[PDB]
């Protein structure tokens, strides 16, 4: 089997001290297979023992409040980068009730924490979309990114 | 010309009962499409009231009066989370669709975005203005503007009022 990996990068702003916690565990899976892996801290995925396909694979990304990435035509005849360090896959975050589509239910459940601080009673890590630490419209200005996107908006 | 953000009073001077209009306005913010803004007063000499109805603000009104991001093709969405009684007013605006609004390739770029009626309490000189809370870190004087790639602006004047003599 070979080696398939890449890098991924979600499409916001955010500093160094958070960027451990954006880049990591997003899941990419071969679709049709039981092969896969979830970033780490640098957003760096590694699946391995995958077999030849000179067809391309499908893969799949996904991670919760994200929107699912489907990419077709991932050819495997050894090991192969997906994508590298300096051109990365972009995730958009904004899917936060599930239901592949960013919309005006997404944009609600920010709304429903709204200015609620780090330890708060109405604070809550996930809908801290750039995690600085607060809940407010620098959060909704990065899910209004790509207001009205499903899965088939991505680039194929 | 210089870019920046401004909340001016319509009268220096009135009596108790009067509503002091205060206009909260932005010049020259290039590709704007949204902000967030927390200006306090002192609620036994001030209230907060609409400024034509003159209807008492409460946590959740939104200031009315703004001349730009009315596009209804954009989604304009509109929040408000103010605290009357501490004297704290916070309230925000942003088109959803930015996408939509970047692809007309022309931003509205200056104008009104919020009217707030001030009703004299007492006759006393007192002072209302941009401030920060821990709500809004890294803002920039307790605002934030932003453009339409969803990404904060940087680098604009922040012009206090008040002064408000009596
Ligand atoms: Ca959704
Ligand atoms: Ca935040």
């Amino acid at each position: 089997g070979y080696k398939v990996s890449g890098y991924i990068l979600p499409d916001f702003s955010f500093d160094a001290t958070v960027a451990p916690l954006v880049k990591a565990g997003f899941k990419v899976e071969i679709v049709g297979t039981e092969l896969y892996a979830v970033t780490d801290a640098n957003g760096y995925f590694e699946i391995t023992g995958v077999p030849a396909n000179a067809s391309g694979y499908t893969l799949k990304i996904s991670r919760a409040t994200y929107l699912d990435r489907v990419i077709a035509n991932v050819v495997v005849t050894g090991d192969t980068s997906v994508s590298t360090s300096q051109a990365p896959i972009m995730m958009w975050v904004g899917d936060i009730v599930k239901d592949n589509s960013i919309n005006l239910l997404d944009v609600a459940e920010v709304i429903r924490c709204f200015n609620a601080t780090k330890g708060s009673a109405n604070y809550v890590e996930e809908l801290d979309i750039n995690r600085n630490g607060a809940i407010n419209m620098q959060d909704i200005m990065i899910v209004h990114k790509h207001f009205g996107a499903t899965s088939s908006d991505y680039d194929a | 010309k210089a870019s920046s953000i401004e909340l001016k009073f319509d009268r220096n001077k009135g009596e108790v009962g009067d509503i002091l209009i205060g206009t909260v306005r932005i010049n020259n913010i290039k590709n704007f499409a949204g902000f967030q803004v927390n200006i306090v007063y002192d609620p036994k000499v001030l209230m907060a009231v609409d400024p034509e109805t003159g209807k008492e603000f409460t946590s959740s009104t939104f200031p009315p009066g703004r001349t730009v991001l009315k596009n209804n093709a954009y989604g304009p969405i509109q929040i408000a989370d103010n605290d009357p009684e501490k004297g704290i007013l916070n309230f925000a605006l942003a088109y959803s669709y930015i996408a939509g609004y970047k692809e007309t390739g022309v931003a509205e770029e200056s104008g009104i975005i919020a009217k707030i009626g001030f009703k004299i309490l007492q006759k006393k000189s007192t002072a209302v203005k941009f401030q920060d809370t821990l709500s809004m870190p890294g803002a920039i004087s307790g605002t934030q503007l932003f453009d339409w790639d969803g990404e904060v602006i940087t680098g604009y004047e922040v012009i206090q009022p008040d002064v408000l003599s009596l």
